[PDB]
RNA sequence: AAUUUAAUAUAACUAUUAAUAGAAGGUUACUAAUAAAUUAAUAAUUAAUUUUAAAACCUAAAGGUAAACCUUUAUAUUAAUAAUGUUAUGAAUAAUUAUUAAUAAUAAUAAACUAAGUGAACUGAAACAUCU
């Protein structure tokens, strides 16, 4: 049989599971460690729920490649340059702390409602709210329109 | 005559829990009928 | 009307024509997984329109079918399972023999 | 003659290294009976027919749902020139899972809301509040 | 150097052993490693932990 | 040359790009070595985030009502059934267990 | 500016004296990670107190077994709602998607010391049974 009678796609899903379509990436094309710095904690918490799962499937494709790149070169080559397995580490890092973001926010909004449960503190928090920014002298005209569109999505489920 | 085999019996200290106080992990699964006896059962 | 096994092959057929997964997608959600497949070199028995992942352990046959189409957009019409053995190893004569991790 | 660079004996096994060892290492699934069943934690799917077969429960097969819009500018890593943004909560007790502070937080949602962060706005800040 | 140990943690209790070596004994695998090494990749140091 | 060198603080450092300690000669403290002139570093690789939108802000704490998180995904953000996670004892408990 | 001597370390056991207190292992993997606050001193920085996240499977007793395995839809059940499809035949009705209230469970947890029950024989008596 010959492959002169196929027609092996050049957008054939399998290349995502190789870098440039290379069979395993030398010294000079892998990214650099000084030009390179994972995620940090606080900068994952300015990121939105759609973000954050992009975020983490992209880890997890280049972790798919590494990961190839790895057994290649430890089960045939047998090298110690480990250069791609501290690339999969740093990447494993962010992953992790991407969870630990989502869940101290879930924590988060938890404990902001249950607290807000209470009456004494919602009644509180609320005529804080009436009292200082609303209920001005005029100042907003139509701002005030605004300020309340926002108040009844975040407190209640009026949009 | 004193009552030796009953006395030197000994029983385990159950903490006093409040309503504020962590679930123990194993309970029983029905409620106590009778109050706790000072020797328990005779384990001879 | 008609036998199961067409059935089956209709849904798929279906699956395909409108752009839509040829299988049943399963209702417990994963949104963050951690599993990694590795792409294996084709071996003699193979041919240019098959593919071998060394995929997780705990990785059902189903689970790399979704793994693939909704993660890279690559469709597996079958899939089937080789689960390796592991062979003793010593590093020395003086330490304990464990058996070589099971690769699936 | 097994091995042609052995003509004597040497002591050499037939194969492997040592005829002895523990025995009391865990099961694994090639090894045991023709009944033996060891799993891999792969299959919590479905039903045991009485015949003998199998019945998949679709509401606990597994499935991994991915974003239907997936932000592609979003790398694995982040560019070395960016610092490691810090986040301080001074007069915070609780830290991040304080009420007050998602109140506080609610309450700039509301007045002046939906505004990037100061370590949003410039990539040379070191640590922001909140 | 085929051993498809990389993708997973076999032997747990062994490898913490071996690479836990006491410190008193420790000149015994530093011998071990300096005779098993060309002279090209050997420094004169103690390595440490 | 410098005989010995100690530290008294630390700062950060816009060069480095992080924390560093002041190091200043043993002895007078007013002489202070400054840290070497980082080199120049020229980021080209495509696996890198932009710093312009890596760190833009895209979430904001607008809902008391919404849970951020959708509920199918809490078992991927923690563990449902915990062996750590004990619970709180109530008055019917406690009368439950008190004979 | 360099060397020796004696003592001091996360990095030994044993004995006595003094003081204080009554605490995880293993298997392999979709590896089993943290975040902060208050006070005390040179914008930062250590120390003390307080809070906080994750933590797979087995270690008799959710069930079973041939330990790290299988069955238990808590991503669950009931109820309500908005919509879809949708039967039924506007309304109903469940099925689904998504919210809210109620309904639930995770035993490896030491050794020595103390007290209580039962309780030998070798041996000594230069034998042996009372006795030991
Ligand atoms: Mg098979
Ligand atoms: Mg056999
Ligand atoms: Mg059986
Ligand atoms: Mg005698």
């Amino acid at each position: 049989p010959t492959t002169s009678n196929l027609r092996c796609p050049d957008d054939h899903p399998l290349w995502q599971f190789f870098s440039n379509k290379k069979f395993i990436r030398s010294a000079d094309d892998l990214p650099p460690s000084s030009h390179i710095r994972p995620w940090s904690i606080p900068e994952l918490r300015h990121k939105s729920f759609n973000d954050l799962h992009s975020l983490w499937y992209n880890c997890l494709r280049e972790q798919n490649v590494l990961a190839r790149e790895n057994h290649l070169l430890k089960n045939i080559v047998g090298s110690t340059h480990d250069e791609f397995s501290e690339l999969s580490n740093s990447i494993r890092t962010t992953m992790w702390q991407i969870r630990h973001v989502l869940n101290e926010r879930e924590l988060a909004y938890s404990a902001s409602r249950e607290f807000l449960q209470d009456e004494s503190e919602r009644k509180k928090f609320l005529d804080t709210l009436a009292n200082d920014y609303f209920l001005n002298k005029d100042i907003p005209d139509d701002e005030v329109a605004s300020m309340l569109t926002r108040f009844q999505l975040a407190i209640f489920g009026i949009s | 005559r004193q009552w030796r085999l009953i006395e030197t019996r000994k029983i385990a200290k159950q903490p006093n829990y409040q309503v504020g106080d962590a679930k123990p992990l194993h309970m029983p699964k029905e409620r106590k009928k009778f109050p706790d006896y000072k020797y328990g059962e005779s384990n001879i | 009307d008609i036998n199961v096994s067409e059935k089956i092959y209709k849904w798929t057929k279906a699956g395909i024509e409108q752009g839509k997964e040829h299988f049943k997608v399963g209702g417990n959600k994963v949104y963050f997984p951690k599993a990694r497949i590795i792409l294996l070199r084709p071996n003699a028995k193979h041919t240019p329109y098959q593919a071998k992942f060394i995929v997780p352990k705990s990785f059902n046959k189903l689970d790399l079918r979704d793994y693939l189409y909704h993660i890279y957009g690559l469709r597996a019409m079958n899939i089937t399972t080789q689960l390796l053995h592991g062979k003793f190893n010593r590093m020395n004569l003086q330490t304990t023999r464990f058996r070589e991790p099971q690769i699936k | 003659l097994t091995r042609p660079w052995k003509k004597y004996r040497d002591g050499e096994l037939f194969y492997g290294l040592s005829k002895v060892g523990n025995k009391r290492v865990p099961l694994t699934t090639k090894q045991g009976n023709k009944t033996m069943y060891k799993g891999t934690r792969a299959s919590g799917i479905g039903r045991h027919t009485k015949f003998g077969g199998y019945v998949i429960n679709w509401k606990k097969v597994r499935t991994y749902v991915t974003p239907d819009m997936v932000n592609f500018e979003l790398k694995p890593y982040v560019n070395a020139n960016v610092p490691p943004l810090k986040h301080e909560f001074k007069g915070f007790s609780g830290g991040p899972l304080d009420p007050r502070l998602q109140l506080l937080k609610i309450k700039e949602y509301i007045v002046n809301g939906r505004v990037q962060s100061e370590g949003a706005t410039d990539t040379s800040c070191y640590k922001e509040r909140g | 150097s085929g051993s498809y140990q990389h993708l997973s943690n076999v032997g747990s209790r062994v490898m913490k052993r071996l690479g836990n070596r006491p410190k008193n004994f420790l000149p015994h695998s530093e011998k071990f490693i300096k005779k098993s090494t060309p002279e090209f990749m050997k420094s004169d140091l103690k390595e440490v932990d | 040359a410098v005989r010995d060198v100690s530290f008294n603080g630390s700062y950060y450092d816009a060069d480095y790009k992080k924390v560093m300690p002041y190091r200043c000669v043993k002895g007078q403290p007013d002489l202070i070595i400054p840290w070497p002139k980082p080199d120049p570093i020229d980021v080209q690789t495509n696996l890198a985030t932009d710093p312009v939108i890596a760190r833009e802000q895209t979430f904001w704490v607008d809902s008391v009502v919404r849970n951020p998180i959708p509920k199918k995904a809490i078992p991927s953000i923690r563990n449902p059934h915990s062996k750590y996670k004990r619970g709180t004892l109530t008055a019917k408990d406690i009368a439950k267990l008190v004979a």
